[PDB]
RNA sequence: AAGCUCGUAUCAGUUUUAUGAGGUAAAGCGAAUGAUUAGAGGUUCCGGGGUCGAAAUGACCUUGACCUAUUCUCAAACUUUAAAUAUGUAAGAAGUCCUUGUUACUUAAUUGAACGUGGACAUUUGAAUGAAGAGCUUUUAGUGGGCCAUUUUUGGUAAGC
RNA sequence: GAGAACAGAAAUCUCCAGUAGAACAAAAGGGUAAAAGCCCCCUUGAUUUUGAUUUUCAGUGUGAAUACAAACCAUGAAAGU
RNA sequence: GGUUGCGGCCAUAUCUACCAGAAAGCACCGUUUCCCGUCCGAUCAACUGUAGUUAAGCUGGUAAGAGCCUGACCGAGUAGUGUAGUGGGUGACCAUACGCGAAACUCAGGUGCUGCAAUCU
């Protein structure tokens, strides 16, 4: 019940807007350069979660479309030895880890800038090195995520200044920041990144409702791993990314064209116009 | 009273579109704008911060200076008997490239190409650019082909 | 007529000399903008004797925060000057 | 197809169209609040009509939204009073049905004198489970029209549980 | 007028190739926007501009607040598409290409930017036609009441207005 | 447009449709939709030092405006502004 | 070839009505201790991929659909317009010569195209 004529003048917006993905206002101002550099790309850690899955990516701009330097996923970490709570706030700090370990690998700048390994969970960002080459500074894109304090993106941003990338950011938007003083709390946000909170909860779940215990947490008693083992789970798990975080893939099966010789078979195809002209005439 | 006023008789030339209204496209800001380019100036509606005034919409000047969110650019006016050069700060969105500019660059390269393959056979190097001749004579075909007769029409109303 | 500032009456204290008018009425006023969050009391005489009672709208001027700039104000004695002009009784 | 083409009883809007400001609105807060349970937020009026006499922001009414297992049991208690029975509106075109009684001493906790006399509109809303992508932010899409809604298919849920007729 | 530096300099009230900008003529009203001439009622759905008031439950006068029902019109100050004439720039030596020098700018980075060394491309060196030379400088007289014609037009009944 | 006690032409509440038919201190013309409108949170860059540039232009003034540089700050998680 | 993340160009991509979708990915979905935010864990926060589903989203198809985009001995070399005449006409305005030359309409065809990284019988 629209008219002619409302059809006739309609701004149809972008096609990534109408979508509902990409916001064009934060676009701009993360897109652009200073027009005296003339060629420098303004590299953007997009952090984009999915449920079950956490996707982080370095990429660039151009006319032609944006070019990714590297990636990695949420689901590369079982290669790492952490197999379940892959989308919680601890796997988010691993993952944030990995990409900057292995975009310091294939650049060069790998042996010096290591970030801390001690890690307490203290406000510090990486300083340049004397009479070197400066550290790789990437900035941050959040997309359309509501930025409240505790959330699940700037643990990944944790993980990228301790690896050594050189991101920009505050310490309030940390998990344990203090409303009244404006100061941050090491300890309890040393909790949040070896998975204090989660096992926390496996505690006082435990004793009190066991009939939920058997339906959350059912990967956790099948592989038999207790509240106080799942510190030491990531604790090895971030060694494990400082050793080789090269980036095998994966063999997928035989080739290529079986996946297309099966997708051709369920998709409809277009019908010609004299098929379409002998549906017409009858 | 008069009006003299620094955005005054632009209704229909800083209009937006019809159906393109709305934010820019990010390929404005992805063009890389060096010293010496050839440039062209449109001035864009709805980013009203370093806009060129009325006078310059459709010159065409030289980038000399290049800076933050702009570019330096020098027009050439003309008042009384004489040419001034005038110079202006324009945001990104206000200005693009000639294409003019952009066919010059790859001619002089199909030129140094016609050189140097012609050098490798010696003679006849051919490379200025000549207008519209007049044609050569030809032979047409009547074979299946035979030549309609015309008439001029009479007079009718059908008003 | 444009600069008058809507004004509120606390009460009416009279020296009951009156021409026609009930002449010289003390009235202590307040402004309408500041009565809700602030504690600040004008204090003035005014012609409007009788017709004003406990919380009435009155108009006025205000010359308090008024920069006028002619000669016959300048060439005056300011410290003689009143802060609020009683104008009108509104309503 | 039946399997989780579902209805559910999303949200009931409980609402009190206080006349005047006051005290009396104020009086009016207790009431939902000793029954939803809840805070209740207060609506500022939009214009000035001066027939009913009101002003312009005055804090005129309040309403209190109750979600959950909780909205069902305020809504079994309110159709104790009509007996289970509604007229053949009160079913919007949408789908959502709602209905207002007086004097809530009939129904609830107590007469309790110092607070008086109030009426309320009860307003349910009905949806199906996928509902949240018409009201999430990243990638907003709209229902397509086989999951929507309908007047028909509300009374046809609303005679099969409770007993209730919609006999005009 | 006095000349000065130089004498093929690259300029030109012009065209062509290429590429910009514009919203008038014409089109459109079954694409948005759209007047006109008139104008009857409904008494706190307002008072706006007044005026008189020992006050406000306060009066009097007026434009009315309100069009409450439909009814046509096209367009300097209405618009999707859009000429003709007129208009901006480019057609190389102050250029292009290899190569590596400079720095306190810039880059994660001898990455970029800008200006250069050394090497290569000359008589078709990068469309047409013309060039009583090209370029710069000093100094001063007169003038600062205009008028007419084809075309486009505004005020006006029209005018040697 | 369809629904809800008193409640009607107009109070408050709910859903669907809705390219801006609203709003943006004011004249008109532009401009704008995860904003340049509405509602919250924090702040004083409405600051210091002087040059270049645009408009009316004699390329003088005056007013208004644009883009920078050196300082110092505001805000945001940040790009930036 | 199908998905997802990030885009480029911004309706051949939208709008309305019905249908189909293995695999995996998405998406609905389950809970409220913690960081956190609301009248309301609906929105956002966190927690599990667990109890379950392709019903919606999403993608694909169909329609002598509405819209939109290309064309054409379509309309039309018509409307307008640059120069020329001691051309016509009381005029209004109209023919000619050398030139440039549209719009609505009519018909025919079309219904997104692609860059990077990953993953899928």
């Amino acid at each position: 019940a629209k008219s002619s004529a409302y059809s006739s003048r309609f701004q149809t917006p972008f096609r990534r807007r109408r979508e509902g993905k990409t916001d064009y206002y934060q676009r701009k101002r993360l897109v652009t350069q200073h027009k005296a550099k003339y060629n420098t790309p303004k590299y953007r850690l997009v952090v984009r979660f999915t449920n079950k899955d956490i996707i982080c990516q370095i990429i660039s701009s151009t006319i032609t479309g944006d070019v990714v330097l590297a990636a990695a996923y949420s689901h590369e970490l079982p290669r790492y030895g952490i197999t379940h709570g892959l989308t919680n706030w601890a796997a988010a700090y691993a993952t944030g880890l990995l990409i900057a370990r292995r975009t310091l690998q294939k650049l060069g700048l790998d042996e010096t800038y290591k970030g801390v390994e001690e890690v307490e969970g203290e406000y510090e960002l990486t300083e340049a090195v004397e009479d070197g080459p400066r550290p790789f500074k990437v900035f941050l894109d959040i997309g359309l995520q509501r930025t409240t304090t505790g959330a699940r993106v700037f643990g990944a941003l944790k993980g990228a200044s301790d690896g050594g990338l050189y991101v920009p950011h505050s310490e309030n938007r940390f998990p344990g920041w203090d409303f009244e003083t404006e100061e941050i709390d090491p300890e309890l946000l040393r909790s949040y990144i070896f998975g204090g909170h989660v096992s926390q909860y496996m505690e006082e779940l435990a004793d009190d409702d066991e009939e939920r215990f058997s339906e959350l947490f059912k990967g956790y008693l099948a592989d038999d791993i207790d509240a106080d083992s799942l510190e030491d789970i990531y604790t090895s798990a971030h060694e494990a990314i400082r050793a080789d975080p090269a980036f095998k893939p994966t063999e997928k099966k035989f080739t290529k064209e079986q996946y297309a010789a099966e997708s051709k078979k369920y998709r409809q195809t277009k019908l010609s116009k004299e098929e379409r002209a002998a549906r017409v005439a009858a | 009273g008069k009006s003299h006023g620094y955005r005054s008789r632009t209704r229909y030339m800083f209009q937006r579109d019809f159906r393109k209204h709305g934010a820019v496209h990010l390929s404005t800001y992805l063009k890389v704008y060096k010293v010496g380019d050839i440039v062209d100036i449109k001035a864009n509606g709805s980013i009203q911060k370093g806009m060129p005034h009325k006078f310059y919409q459709g010159k065409t000047g030289v980038v000399y200076n290049v800076t933050k969110s702009s570019v330096g650019v020098i027009i050439n006016k003309m008042v009384g008997n004489r040419y001034l050069e005038k110079r202006l700060n324009l945001r990104v969105e206000h200005i693009k490239h000639s294409k003019c500019r952009q066919e010059f660059l790859e001619r002089v390269k199909a030129n140094a190409a016609k050189r140097a393959e012609a050098k490798a056979q010696g003679v006849a190097v051919q490379l200025k650019r000549q207008p519209a001749q007049p044609r050569e004579s030809r032979i047409v075909s009547t074979e299946g082909n035979v030549p309609q007769t015309l008439a001029p029409v009479p007079y009718e109303t059908f008003i | 007529v444009t600069q008058l500032v809507e004004f509120i009456v606390l009460d009416v204290d009279s020296t009951g000399i009156s021409r026609g008018n009930r002449v010289l009425a003390d009235i202590t006023v307040a402004r309408t903008s500041d009565l809700g969050v602030n504690d600040q009391v004008y204090y003035v005489r005014s012609h409007l004797g009788g017709i004003c009672h406990a919380g009435d709208s009155v108009m006025g001027y205000f010359i308090a925060n008024s920069n006028y700039n002619s000669d016959l104000f300048d060439g005056l004695n300011i410290d003689y000057v009143p802060d609020v002009v009683l104008v009108k009784k509104l309503y | 197809q039946n399997p989780m083409r579902d209805l559910k009883i999303e949200k009931l809007v409980l609402n009190i169209s206080v006349g005047e400001s006051g005290d009396r609105l104020t009086r009016a807060s207790k009431v939902l609040e000793q029954l939803s349970g809840q805070t209740p937020v207060q609506s500022k009026a939009r214009y000035t009509v001066r027939t009913f006499g009101i002003r312009r922001n005055e804090k005129i009414a309040v309403h209190v939204t109750v979600r959950g297992p909780k909205a069902e049991e305020i809504l079994e208690r309110g159709l104790k009073v009509k007996e289970y029975q509604l007229r053949d509106r009160n079913f919007s075109a949408t789908g959502n049905f709602g209905f207002g009684i007086d004097e809530h001493i009939d129904l609830g906790i107590k007469y309790d004198p110092s607070i008086g006399i109030f009426g309320m509109d009860f307003y349910v809303v009905m949806n199906r489970p996928g509902a949240r992508v018409t009201r999430r932010k990243r990638c907003k899409g709209t229902v397509g029209n086989s999951h929507k809604t309908t007047k028909e298919d509300t009374v046809s849920w609303f005679k099969q549980k409770y007993d209730a007729d919609v006999l005009d």
